[PDB]
């Protein structure tokens, strides 16, 4: 029991430890040419939605 | 391991109608006291509670420690401590023979003795034909010259005081 509490412990702070270090990443990680394909992107499927129908 | 389970339990009723109640009132305290470690008896039996270890080797990241866990679990297994005074309630057994064979033959003469008095009233020549002389001899406790004097030669004439 010992050694799963310490596990879970482990586990609990490494998995809070990377969720903050992703939001810190993906936040920080803005490209305009990456932003305008998305843009492209998001235009696209809003015509792929228009057609299906 | 072995020996005594919590199943082997003496016949208490014969027991119970050997001993003369409150004369070994002891053993009232003795059944209870062997029954205060029948209660113990009843807690912890032979094996101990299974443990789930492929649970916590997939649970934990590294299963190793339970592996090296579960490996010296497995090669400490202690058996059974040492009898101690075994022997002293063996010595008692033989004391016990002794005493019991020395009660038996008291006994048996004591029978011999009452045997031989039903005996003597058998014999005994009935009380309605029978002649002074006759009772004075069945019974010895007879009167003659040093014997204590009474107006009524009776069992207890003489003291009173």
């Amino acid at each position: 029991d010992y050694h799963l509490e310490t596990e879970r412990a482990q586990r609990q702070i490494k998995q809070k430890n990377m969720v903050d270090w992703i939001v810190r990443n993906v936040m920080k990680s803005i490209t305009p040419e990456q932003e305008r394909l998305m843009l492209s992107k998001c235009i696209s499927d809003l015509k792929a939605m228009s057609i299906k129908a | 391991a072995s020996k005594r389970i919590a199943r082997s339990s003496i016949d208490w009723a014969k027991m119970a109608e050997s001993v003369p109640e409150s004369q070994k009132a002891m053993y009232n305290q003795f059944k209870a006291k062997s029954d205060g470690y029948i209660r113990k008896a009843l807690s912890y039996p032979e094996q101990p509670s299974p443990i789930n270890w492929e649970h916590y080797r997939k649970s934990l990241t590294n299963p190793a420690m339970v592996d090296a866990f579960k490996k010296q679990y497995e090669a400490l297994k202690v058996p059974y401590p040492e009898d101690k005074v075994s022997s002293q309630i063996d010595a008692q057994e033989a004391e016990a023979k002794k005493e019991i064979t020395k009660f038996i033959q008291e006994s048996r003469g004591r029978i011999e003795n009452y045997k031989a008095e039903l005996g003597k009233l058998g014999q005994m020549i009935p009380f309605e034909h029978m002649t002074l002389e006759d009772f004075f001899e069945a019974f010895p406790e007879k009167v003659l010259n040093p014997d204590p004097p009474s107006p009524n030669v009776k069992k207890k004439p003489f003291k009173n005081n």
